[PDB]
């Protein structure tokens, strides 16, 4: 996949906001 | 349909606005010491029962989310959202909502 811009944006939100490492 | 990054950001701003209301309302009707509503840039965590895990369905407005799963936070007996052990960040588990976790 779809919009990689959308996907890679969600990568950032999940990376900082999933904190259980 | 294939949601765009701009559409996704718009829905987040709309969801963030809904989180501001749920906060103001609760902060206008205060009661006890539960975990307060909180916006973590993805979803709006609701009032948390102290001492328990708070489960929130993976938000429907996030396109790349499994909407049959839940995200989790920990609310301690003091009414504060628990931090990750050894780190200064609020603990949250999003592994059910996403494939790459
Ligand atoms: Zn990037």
């Amino acid at each position: 996949i779809q919009d990689l811009r959308r996907r890679f944006f969600l990568h950032h939100l999940i990376a900082e906001x999933h904190t259980a490492e | 349909d294939v949601m765009t990054k701009e559409e996704q950001i718009f829905l987040l701003h709309r969801a963030q606005a809904q989180c501001e209301k749920r906060l103001k309302e609760v902060l206008q009707r205060p009661a006890g010491r539960p975990c307060l509503p909180e916006w973590d840039h993805i979803l709006c965590w609701p009032l948390g029962a102290p001492g328990e895990v708070v489960a929130v369905p993976c938000p429907d407005y996030i396109y790349d989310f499994n909407h049959k799963g839940h995200a989790y936070r920990r609310c301690d007996r003091n009414g504060s959202w628990e931090l990750v052990p050894g780190h200064n960040r609020t603990w949250a588990n999003y592994s059910e909502c996403v494939k790459f976790l």
